[PDB]
């Protein structure tokens, strides 16, 4: 959105941030995930871990990650500004996302977006005053088949309708985080109208095995 | 059977599943190479 | 980064006193060779012209940039320090 | 030996391996247009202006980064190359702002001259332009970044010659922005060379800001006396005054770069 | 050898693509995984690439390139450097769910594919880059790697074999361009997700400055069973030059959108009638199809009834096969609105390091939004075509091509609609 930082009292280099002891063990594991040199490869996972330990990325975190990696902070800034999953402004306990590309706009995802706006009393990219919900319209998410979908903190709620997102919000507004997946008779990418690709069992080891 | 869904484990995953798993896996993995250098600086 | 205003030799004169006209501030001169600039295609010709017109010259021999070994793959090295960290 | 027979519009040229199309053409007298290649900095094909066709390849190749192969003829004045350059300048001048009589690189702009030689002559961009927030570095450099062209020739200089790593790219797309993500002084003993490196007046020098224009100037070649390096220097004069200091090219000393004291 | 588009469950290569049996080792080990992989590895690298080249397997990513010819680029021996196998699972293109639905419900296939492909090449380890929104899928895959390490299939003695291997899991941060060959590599290395110029090809200097061979999820997941069953078995499916099974995603304006495995060169009409029961309003109501995900042009219904689902066929159709994610329109749809949405997507996901996709994509976004509203004149459509042809080959990566091709398909088949909207706005 902005792609520039101005020192707010909240977001400033003296804003308090540090990793818990377990987070440091996760960091050294992550750095063992990449060679002895070229340890800057851990910028993305370590920065997601920072986003995960505090919910978002203050500049203090974006500098402490450079300190932890011994990398210049500008590279961490470049990374965080490039990738969209890194929240540089604070967001809510539940970060709502809605796909609006053609495979899900062509199934009227905007109906879900309307019924999701009126339920929260917000515009698209706004937050709620209770700091419990935010909202954005985003691009594809890889479940285009179950087209009308949303995403609430690392899980998908798919092929849903206005009733089946009002239900979801009423559950999120009570401490009950509900079950993800298709909110219909389906549970996966299967065709709804009965099995069509396979109903027989799967064959066992050695089936069709080549001579060798 | 092929009459119900059986990947229901991911209804019980927290924020720190992936990284705890990598922390477990770091023991299994080999010592990695080196560029004869601690960093490109 | 253009190099076409090179490729030709020239012949300048030593600059001289420039002062401000007291009326308006215009830069004045008493010499007429202030803006004298000629164009030659070789150094021999300019040396000949200057010797012919009785002027004393001082030469600056040609300056060419070195040919350099450029490689885009050196930006992505494993061992060297050419591994650039941005794009 | 380690040489390669290569053709440039039929004219043969023998060159070492590891070379480029651009060097091979410079060996003949033909320089390809540029907005990202400098010949001291790293290579990065960001402007897509060094696009020439090969005599039978189906497409174009970036000559700043493509190494050459045995038995290649390089067509610099063909129609594919010219169409490529025209498109690239259409793009570059689409979101560019009409600040030519303000921009201190008036008769010093490679964008201007390349639009004037290798480019089209008309805009079919009937939409609105962008605008970028300007940064306050310091008293030397003056960032007007709505007219930048994202060539990275400044961050490359910061990283590879000055050893700084305080300059980068934030965002992606038209909304991407070059500079510091925070208010910071890009202040070093080699910072004023970004003013020359930048082909565009996106960043200029504050002392010279608005004082003169390049055709007014008389360029007398001189040297520095601040330090004992002996850096070759140009002294540009306007009506018996000294307007600015510029570096000369010399590969044994002052490899196109001068300090900030001496400019 | 004609009109061959439907096959049986004996040949289903992703037998658990619906989460009906299991996804862990106890249940994927029953579907024929890790059977004789020890023997496959002890056979040799040349034999695996032979199976690849005989199978006629083209790349199941966007670009269909023959593997074997691709993986053989780093069969050459070690120059004192390691080697790596990077797997592409940044399933960011619209319409695409196949890598998601293999990642969950069948991870051990992918792990065996990594291992076999590495021994086909040489590889100290692998780096499965996966999307960032795919958190739970990545967790299932990490559990699978945990199970394989504990079982004795990866590590110091992988299936015996005196061949040591590791399978790492990198996790992106929400970009579509990172699915490129080299942008994936740069983001692994910990920089901006920006592609590279190619040359240098990733088979000589790639991730960490070391050789690599990027490969889609299913391209590797189908490799070990190809070696275990043979390329000729795999080449029997499809034509002589377009071979294999293929996962097919079907999206939008149809009664049952699903993901299905099916025989290559199947006709698309069979594809939508048999699987994913016919389009909304039936064949009476079809308007157009996008066989690729989004970086492929349209079909005006004249050449989808009698046109095969292949690389060569769709290339002859002025189109192309990508991730084989079919999208369908139903005459209830502003088509310019759809392509403008796709161009908004390409604008959001452009990296921005090369000028054509940095500028012209926003040109075309503005122009197509204007066409949607109708605030243009018909003399701008040819201009838009010219902007497309400028963006096409003068970019670094193929995202400019992918943002230009849909516009070309729209102008090539639905220009009277644009003219109608223009004259409507003019008269009003
Ligand atoms: C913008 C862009 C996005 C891409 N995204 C993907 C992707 O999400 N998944 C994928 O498998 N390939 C993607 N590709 C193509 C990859 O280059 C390809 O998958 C990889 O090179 C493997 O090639 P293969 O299909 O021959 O195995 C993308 C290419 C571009 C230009
Ligand atoms: S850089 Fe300055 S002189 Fe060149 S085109 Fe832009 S505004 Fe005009
Ligand atoms: S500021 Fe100048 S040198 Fe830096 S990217 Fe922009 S145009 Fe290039
Ligand atoms: S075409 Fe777009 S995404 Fe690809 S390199 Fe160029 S700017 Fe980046
Ligand atoms: S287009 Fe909506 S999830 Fe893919
Ligand atoms: S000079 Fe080659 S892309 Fe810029």
């Amino acid at each position: 959105a902005l792609f520039v930082h101005r020192d707010t009292p909240e977001n400033n280099p003296d804003t308090p941030f540090d990793f818990t002891p377990e987070n440091y063990k996760r960091i050294e594991a992550i750095v063992k995930n990449y060679p002895e040199g070229h340890q800057a490869a851990a910028v993305l996972p370590v920065l997601d871990l920072a986003q995960r330990q505090n919910g978002w990325l203050p500049i203090s975190a974006m500098n402490k990650v450079a300190e932890v990696l011994q990398v210049p902070p500008m590279r961490v800034y470049e990374v965080a500004t490039f990738y969209t999953m890194y929240n540089r402004k604070p967001v809510g306990k539940y970060h709502i996302q809605v796909c609006t590309t053609t495979p899900c706009m062509l199934r009227d995802s905007d109906s879900i977006l309307e019924t999701l706006q009126r339920k929260l009393g917000i515009k698209v990219g706004e937050t709620t005053p209770d700091k419990l919900f935010t909202l954005i319209e985003v691009e594809c998410l890889g479940a285009c088949v179950n087209a009308p979908m949303v995403q609430i903190n690392d899980n998908y709620y798919e092929d849903l309708t206005p009733k089946d997102i009002e239900e979801i919000i009423d559950e999120l507004k009570a401490g009950k985080v509900p079950k993800p997946g298709p909110r219909s008779g389906r549970f996966c990418c299967e065709p709804a109208g009965g099995l069509t690709s396979l109903t027989e069992p799967p064959k066992g080891p050695g089936f069709g095995v080549q001579a060798g | 059977d092929t009459t119900t869904y059986k990947n229901l484990q991911h209804h019980d995953y927290n924020t720190y599943t992936f990284l705890d798993l990598n922390l477990d896996l770091s023991k299994f993995r080999l010592p990695q190479p080196s560029s004869g250098r601690e960093s490109p600086r | 980064s253009g190099v076409n205003n090179t490729k030709k030799w020239k012949m300048e004169f030593d600059t001289r006193e420039r002062w401000e006209n007291p009326l308006m501030g215009w830069a004045s001169t008493a010499d007429p060779l202030s803006n004298m600039v000629l164009t030659f295609s070789a150094k021999e010709d300019a040396i000949a012209f200057a010797e012919k017109n009785g002027w004393s010259y001082d030469v600056e021999e040609k300056k060419v940039p070195k040919p350099k070994s450029k490689s885009y793959g050196a930006n992505f090295s494993w061992n060297k320090r050419t591994r650039v960290s941005t794009k | 030996s380690n040489l390669i027979e290569v053709f440039v519009d039929g004219q043969s040229v023998m060159v070492e391996p590891g070379t480029t199309v651009l060097q091979a053409c410079e060996k003949v007298g033909m320089q390809i247009p540029r907005f990202c290649y400098h010949e001291r900095l790293s290579v990065a094909g960001n402007c897509r202006m060094c696009l020439v066709e090969i005599e039978k390849a189906p497409k174009v190749v970036a000559a700043c980064a493509m190494p050459v192969m045995k038995g290649w003829n390089i067509l610099t004045n063909s129609e594919k190359s010219k169409k490529a350059r025209e498109g690239v300048m259409e793009f570059l001048l689409a979101n560019h702002p009409l600040d030519c009589p303000i921009c201190d690189q008036g008769g010093e702009c490679d964008l201007q001259d390349q639009s004037m030689m290798f480019g089209s002559d008309r805009s079919r961009f009937l939409e609105g332009k962008r605008a970028v927030e300007d940064k306050n570095i310091g008293p030397l450099v003056k960032t007007i970044m709505t007219r930048c062209i994202q060539c990275t020739r400044c961050i490359r200089f910061a990283s590879e010659i000055a050893g700084v790593d305080d300059l980068g790219t934030t965002g992606r797309g038209n909304d991407m922005q070059v500079g510091t993500y925070i208010e910071k002084m890009f202040m070093s003993e080699l910072s004023g060379n970004v003013i020359d490196i930048c082909p565009v007046g996106a960043l200029t020098s504050k002392p010279y800001a608005f004082t003169a224009r390049p055709w007014e100037t008389r360029k007398t070649e001189s040297i520095d006396v601040m330090d004992a390096v002996g850096s070759n220097i140009v002294v540009s004069t306007r009506t018996g005054e000294v307007m600015r200091i510029l570096p000369r090219m010399h590969e044994d000393i002052n490899e196109e770069w001068i300090s900030d004291k001496t400019r | 050898k004609t009109s061959f588009g439907s096959l049986k469950d004996e040949d289903r290569i992703f037998t658990n693509l619906y989460g009906r049996h299991d996804w862990r080792l106890k249940g994927a080990l029953r579907r024929g995984d890790w059977y004789k992989t020890k023997e496959i590895l002890l056979k040799g690298p040349d034999w695996i690439l032979g199976e690849m080249k005989t199978s006629g397997l083209r790349g199941r990513g966007g670009a269909g390139f023959p593997t074997g010819l691709k993986w053989s680029f780093m069969n050459k021996p070690s120059d004192g450097r390691p080697k790596y196998l990077v797997v592409n699972a940044d399933e960011g293109e619209p319409g695409t769910c196949k890598d998601r639905e293999i990642m969950r419900h069948d991870p051990h296939k992918l792990v065996e594919g990594c291992l076999v492909g590495g021994r086909a090449m040489g590889a100290r380890a692998a780096y499965i880059y996966i999307r960032g929104e795919f958190y739970n899928e990545a967790s299932n895959l990490q559990v699978a790697i945990r199970e394989a390490y504990e079982a004795g299939l990866i590590g110091k003695n992988a299936c015996g074999s005196d061949y040591d291997f590791d399978v790492f899991v990198v996790r992106g941060a929400g970009a579509y361009i990172c699915g490129e060959e080299t942008a994936l590599i740069e983001s692994i290395e910990g920089k901006q997700g920006k592609p590279r110029l190619k040359p240098p090809f990733p088979a000589d200097v790639g991730v960490f400055g070391c050789p690599t061979t990027v490969a889609n999820v299913e391209t590797v997941a189908v490799s070990p069973t190809i070696c275990r069953r043979g390329g000729t078995w795999f080449a029997g499916f499809g034509r002589e030059r377009n071979s294999g099974t293929k996962l097919f995603n079907i999206s939008g304006h149809v009664n049952h959108p699903c993901t299905v495995e099916e025989e290559m060169s199947v006709p698309l009409k069979e594809l939508i009638e048999k699987h994913a029961g016919g389009v909304t309003g039936g064949w009476d109501n079809l308007l157009a199809v996008i066989p690729g995900g989004s970086s492929t042009p349209l079909i005006p219904k004249s050449v989808c009834e009698t046109v095969l689902m292949d690389f060569d066929a769709l290339v002859q159709a002025q189109t192309g096969l990508g991730t084989a994610a079919v999208i369908v329109m139903d005459r209830s749809t502003d088509i310019v609105k759809a392509i403008a949405r796709l161009i908004e997507f390409y604008k959001h996901e452009s990296c921005g390091q090369c000028t054509p996709c940095r500028e012209g994509v926003d040109w075309m976004n503005k122009v197509m939004a204007r066409f949607v509203k109708g605030d243009a004149r018909p003399a701008e459509i040819d201009s838009l075509w010219e902007i497309s042809k400028q963006i096409e080959g003068h970019t670094i990566c193929a995202l400019g091509d992918g943002a230009a091709w849909p516009v070309q398909g729209l102008i090539r088949h639905f220009r009277p609609e644009l003219e109608d909207r223009m004259q409507r706005f003019a008269q009003q």
